[PDB]
RNA sequence: GGACAAGUCUGGUGCCAGCACCCGCGGUAAUUCCAGCUCCAAAAGCGUAUAUUAAUGCUGUUGCUGUUAAAGGGUUCGUAGU
RNA sequence: AUUCUUCAAGGAUACCUUCCUCAAUCAAGAACCAAAGUGUGGGGAUCAAAGAUGAUUAGAGACCAUUGUAGUCCACACUGCAAACCAUGACACCCAUGAAUUGGGGAACAUCAUUUUAUUUAUCAAUUUACGUGCCUACUCAGCACGUUUCUUACUUCUUCACGCGAAAGCUUGGAGGUUACAGUCUCAGGGGGGAGUACGUUCGCAAGAGUGAAACUUAAAGA
């Protein structure tokens, strides 16, 4: 079998996450620069961490990855989900006309506030 | 079938209290029963309670406040000598210092340190604390 | 709710209504529990229970003025595991200042005192009590008192304050959440209640 | 060497919370053996080991002992605790019982037989606790009258701090462990029975988490 | 003046224990699932004062699921939560 | 020891006495019937192959009409639903699911 | 589960004369059937003559002659 | 096996030599 | 040795002789036998046997147990009794 | 446990009918009681104790195969021995939750017929009572089922059932709960394991058997 051990997964998503912009998606570049910022003595270890931090780019260039957490990919995410609409969703709905049922009526019409603006049963 | 209205009626108020219910039930009632529960509402126990009439043997609701442990009937109704008054408040009782053991005299239903003050006997019909 | 002078303030006005029909908060389950059939009025054709509005504005009410009593906003802290309210508890906690836990619930985190996620609130609000059942089997054993966002299928072990609500529906998780928001800055000094407030409920909603 | 991981512990670092009954009042869970270390005054704790003996676990070739032991704690009057714990050296199960007596410490109410003239001596009301198959029935006993108990459970009154009673018994008691655990419990109840002179009512006040809500939240 | 009294006016009791304000039980030092709920007094215009009202829930009631329904009982007593809607003007 | 609440068959206290045995399918032994474990088995008459072979040359079933079937309810004793593994041991707090239906 | 009568002294009465007889300590000191077979007549000593030493061998995890003699 | 430990022969063939030992007494006392 | 207060002492014997109310000890290093020296209990007293009371909520009125440990009659009717 | 025709019963439900403690449980006593078994007449297809033959096996008086008598079935008399079990005595009270089900009734469908108040309120509400379908004379019918909401009786389930209890397995409106905080009423059994449900005596039975029922001795455990 050829299962990477949990050091080798370990060591190449910190690699990924520290050093994302100057790594591609080819395993020759990507071996240079792991000697470079690697201490370990082992070179068996060393082309498999490699190998693995290779995978995680392919990986990475269609689709999110669960434990990368990229610290410029996620200010963006943020940014995008932070959209505020010109109108609000329920200011467009209550504009729009709400509908009710008959046993919403009935429990309305009890009520001291009453039946509201903008309601009608159907 | 049911052969005390009494004990059926202390069962049902002791079994309310464990479970912390507010209001209690009780079906049929008796001038016994009355005597009882008026025992136990003058030393503070129970509460206000209503009596329902029907034409028939009555039905009694009782208030409960929280503060009642345990209340019983005693089956047979012993008698009880005033010198024996210690013997029964050691053996059914939590101790010394609280609790009320009923007896029924020639002059009513009473609770035990009533019937020392005013020396009298009778038939020991149940406790409560 | 009442107050010591009876101000007719803090009662619900026409606005807060239309609001809360709008998201649909006011549509419960098919299923019933003994619990929640107090909360309950009416049922429509199709199976649907009609959730009552008076006791659902009480019990917010209630549930806002015990979480404006206390004086380290970080001694409150809202779950959800249900994926349509993490973002709601995430703007939640920005906005009234309090701690927040999404996603899964970390077994001992109220009750394993020696790891590094130690965590010691005050008072704790959920989003289900179906869902959050570990969180709330946690508090039992370390005094600590529940608010519960609930549905007409819930159970009510554990749970302190229960706010009858529509627990499923992206829209109506965030309606709630961001109502209760708005209530505890009022009663603190915040905003005032005479002005809009400007925070618009899309913020609260979940987004892919 | 103490460096305290829970809002109580950090209070009772600091000279707040000086006493044991400031714990109690809020029925707070203690986590920390030096919490009691320091609120308990020193020459006064008074433990002592009961009982120590091994457990077997069968195993493919052979079996493996270990030693379970019981230590009870308790000051001069009014507080006890018991514990029990496991290791692999019967030195280090009798260190980790004490640690366990420590933490599950409770208070025990005393009263009087028939009149109150100097001190509590006895216990107020008839209690029963109950472990496995083993009753313990503790009962009033007048001035005088000392601790009629037999050896194991006349050891664990001692430490409370009960002066007379009376003892009754029934089921095995010759298993120890159960013996010891049913008198823990009779004292643990003494304190949950309702009496008319707890009535009147109860004045409020704020737990010390949020009373010193300012000093922690730092 | 609660609690045990020497024949002098000395009270013996080491604490006095709360009281469950649902069921008028004793709340115990081992039980660890009793509560303090603290709910905050409001001004004639919607904020809060400073003042408090405290209730004390007994720790079974929790553990049963009927905590829910003791507090409504409490709030409604104390003034806090209106039974009932109003009527129309 | 009790291992099932129901004894293993489908008669609750304080409502039957006797229920009538029958047969076994495969060894004949007697058992009662709410307790034998029973099967209604619906079986094709030929298997795929076979079947497609005869339908060439019937002019009957040769354009869309079914074949017949065969349909047969049969009851085991315990010993041989176990041995033809019908049923198998299941695991405590798993013998306690029932499956009403087929499938 | 017992009467509990107020009249029932009769039946109580009964009930234990009959089930005394089912514990061997209460029966055995009633019964003078063991005092006949006792060898002693219900003494605590008694007197004989010695008519031959034998040797009883000990019970099975023991192993031992035991010299006993015959009276 | 669905009992416990008999401690001897089956309960029933034990009952059954008990059964055939008492009809042997019986032929044998009417003898005489 | 334990229950049960008091020796991991020194010689002899070697599943023998013997001890042991019960659990158990004795086949070559016996904490138990036969002895020496020390030590323990209570003491002008102290062992052993048999009977009896308490231990015993193992006869249970106060106060037992009855699904699986011993123990609910195969089912109804029914008199005395309660 | 097929259908039809008959005979006498039984429970539940409905009722502004009648009566007025007439009741609960029970030594003695009575009736009924699976299969096997017994007696006298019928009947005799199937299966099949005993027996026979063939295999298998070291052996095989067994399991497998082919047979085969009594029995298995009916009528009239006996017997009274079951893991006759829910291994759980009868009567009475209280008791949390969700889905179902068997019988009866009410609402609905169908058929006929033609309270004050209340401008200034609220602590335990003065009316949540809502809702449709299919079949149906060119009559066991103003009928039959289904859908929705209540009620009385019965057998149950929770694998999305609460206290409490228990040595535990487990029980839980139907208790094994409401019990050292030990008392609703009556009755039947048990007191370490064996010897033994044996011996002797006596009653019942055609027999087979059934009921009642010891001791001498022997054991440190047996059991859950
Ligand atoms: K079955
Ligand atoms: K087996
Ligand atoms: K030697
Ligand atoms: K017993
Ligand atoms: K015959
Ligand atoms: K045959
Ligand atoms: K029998
Ligand atoms: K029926
Ligand atoms: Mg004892
Ligand atoms: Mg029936
Ligand atoms: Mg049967
Ligand atoms: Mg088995
Ligand atoms: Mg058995
Ligand atoms: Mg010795
Ligand atoms: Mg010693
Ligand atoms: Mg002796
Ligand atoms: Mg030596
Ligand atoms: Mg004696
Ligand atoms: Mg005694
Ligand atoms: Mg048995
Ligand atoms: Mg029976
Ligand atoms: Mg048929
Ligand atoms: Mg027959
Ligand atoms: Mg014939
Ligand atoms: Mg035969
Ligand atoms: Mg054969
Ligand atoms: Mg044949
Ligand atoms: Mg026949
Ligand atoms: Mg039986
Ligand atoms: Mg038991
Ligand atoms: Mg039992
Ligand atoms: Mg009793
Ligand atoms: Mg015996
Ligand atoms: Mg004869
Ligand atoms: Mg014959
Ligand atoms: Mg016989
Ligand atoms: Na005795
Ligand atoms: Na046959
Ligand atoms: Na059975
Ligand atoms: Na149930």
């Amino acid at each position: 079998g050829k299962i990477r051990t949990k050091t080798v997964k370990r060591a190449s998503k910190q690699i990924v996450e520290k050093y994302f912009s100057k790594l591609n998606k080819d395993f020759y570049q990507n071996k240079r620069i792991v000697m470079d910022v690697t201490i370990a003595r082992s070179k068996k270890l060393k082309n498999k961490i490699a190998g693995y931090a290779t995978h995680i780019m392919k990986r990475l260039a269609r689709g999110p990855v669960r434990g990368i957490s990229l610290k410029l990919q996620e200010e963006e995410r943020e940014r995008r989900m932070d959209y505020v609409p010109e109108v609000s969703h329920v200011d467009q709905a209550i504009q729009d006309g709400i509908r009710v049922d008959k046993q919403t009526l009935a429990m309305l019409k009890r009520m001291e506030t009453g039946v509201p603006r903008h309601v009608l049963p159907n | 079938t049911m052969m005390s209205v009494l004990a059926n009626a202390l069962r049902c108020i002791a079994g309310a209290e464990r479970r912390g219910k507010r209001q209690v039930l009780i079906r049929p009632s008796s001038k016994v029963v009355v005597k009882f529960l008026q025992v136990m509402q003058k030393h503070g126990y129970i509460g206000e309670f209503e009596i329902v009439d029907d034409h028939r043997a009555g039905k009694i609701v009782v208030n409960l406040n929280g503060r009642l442990n345990k209340c019983g009937a005693i089956c047979p109704r012993f008698d009880c000598t005033a010198r024996d008054f210690e013997k029964w408040v050691k053996n059914i009782l939590p101790s010394r210092q609280f609790g009320f053991v009923v007896l029924t005299t020639s002059l009513g239903i009473m609770d035990h340190e009533e019937a020392r003050a005013r020396n009298t006997g009778g038939k020991v019909l149940g406790f409560f604390y | 709710t009442s107050v010591s002078s009876g101000a007719k303030v803090l009662r619900m006005k026409e606005s807060d209504v239309q609001k809360l029909l709008a998201m649909h908060c006011h549509l419960g389950t098919k299923n019933s529990s003994s619990a929640m059939k107090k909360y309950i009025h009416g049922r429509t054709s199709d199976g649907t229970n009609i959730i009552d509005i008076h006791m659902t504005w009480e019990k917010l009410i209630l549930a806002a003025r015990v979480i404006a009593a206390v004086e380290n906003p970080q001694d409150v802290t809202v779950c959800s595991t249900r994926l349509f309210g993490q973002r709601a508890i995430f703007k939640f906690s920005q906005l009234v200042g309090t701690s927040f836990l999404g996603g899964r619930f970390i077994p001992g985190t109220f009750t394993n005192q020696i790891q590094k996620k130690f965590m010691q609130p005050r008072v704790l609000v959920v989003t289900d009590p179906r869902t959050d059942h570990q969180a709330l089997r946690e508090a039992s054993l370390v005094n600590i008192p529940v608010i519960a966002f609930c549905d007409t299928d819930a159970p009510l072990e554990f749970v302190d304050i229960a706010i009858p609500c529509n627990n499923r529906g992206r829209h109506s998780i965030s309606m709630m959440y961001w109502l209760l928001a708005r209530e505890v800055l009022r009663l603190r000094g915040t905003i005032p209640r005479s002005v809009p407030w400007e925070v618009k409920v899309d913020l609260f909603f979940y987004r892919d | 060497e103490w460096v305290p991981c829970t809002k109580l512990g950090r209070l009772v670092k600091d000279q707040k919370i000086t006493s044991l009954e400031e714990i109690f009042l809020f029925s707070m869970p203690i986590k920390e053996h030096q919490i009691v270390d320091q609120l308990i005054r020193e020459g006064d704790l008074r433990d002592e080991m009961m009982l120590v003996f091994p457990v077997q676990k069968a195993t493919s070739a052979g079996q493996r002992t270990r030693f379970k032991a019981f230590n009870v704690v308790g000051d001069g009057n009014g507080h006890i605790g018991v514990g029990a714990r496991v290791g692999k050296e019967v030195s280090l199960a009798i260190r980790a019982s004490m640690i366990a007596a420590k933490l599950s410490i409770v208070p025990v109410r005393r009263g009087y037989w028939g009149n109150k003239i100097g001190e509590p001596h006895t216990i107020p009301i008839k209690v029963t606790g109950k472990c496995g198959s083993v009753a313990v029935r503790l009962i009033p006993a007048p001035r005088g009258a000392g601790i009629v108990a037999a050896p194991v459970p006349k050891k664990i009154l001692e430490f409370a701090g009960v002066e007379d009673v009376y003892t009754s018994s029934c089921g095995k008691t010759r298993t120890r462990g159960n013996f010891i655990m049913a008198t823990f419990y009779a004292l643990r109840k003494t304190y949950g029975f309702l009496t008319p002179d707890l009535w009147a009512e109860t004045e409020v006040s704020r737990d010390p988490t949020d009373e010193h809500s300012e000093f922690l939240s730092m | 003046t609660i609690g045990t009294y020497n024949e002098e006016g000395v009270n013996v009791d080491l604490y006095i224990p709360r009281k469950c304000h649902a069921t008028n039980s004793l709340i115990t030092s081992f039980d660890h699932s009793a509560v303090q709920i603290a709910i905050a007094n409001v001004d004639p215009n919607g904020v809060i004062d400073g003042t408090t009202t405290t209730l004390c829930i007994a720790g079974y009631l929790r553990c049963q699921g009927e905590s829910d329904h003791a507090i409504n009982h409490l709030a409604i007593a104390k003034g806090i939560v209106r039974i009932k809607t109003g009527k129309k003007p | 020891t009790t291992k099932r609440r129901n004894h293993g068959r489908a008669k609750p206290p304080c409502s039957r006495g006797r229920v009538r045995p029958v047969h076994c399918f495969n060894c004949s032994r007697l058992v009662p019937k709410d307790k034998s474990v029973g099967r209604f088995v619906v079986r094709r008459m030929l298997d795929q192959a076979s079947a497609r072979d005869v339908a060439e040359a019937s002019l009957i079933y040769g354009s869309g009409f079914p074949m017949p079937k065969l349909y047969m309810k049969q009851r085991y004793c315990i010993a041989c639903a176990i041995h033809s593994r019908t049923v198998r041991a299941r695991p405590v707090e798993d013998r306690k699911r029932r499956y009403t239906s087929k499938v | 589960t017992k009467t509990n009568g107020q009249h029932a002294a009769r039946k109580l009465v009964r009930l234990r004369r009959k089930n005394r007889w089912a514990d061997k300590g209460w029966k055995k000191s009633h019964t003078f059937v063991a005092q006949k077979a006792n060898p002693f007549g219900g003494s605590s000593h008694a007197k004989g003559i010695v008519l031959e030493k034998i040797g009883v061998g000990a019970k099975q995890p023991n192993s031992a002659i035991r010299k006993c003699v015959r009276v | 096996g669905t009992i416990s430990r008999p401690g001897g022969m089956r309960p029933k063939w034990h009952k059954k030599r008990i059964k055939r030992l008492k009809r042997r007494r019986r032929r044998m006392r009417q003898r005489s």
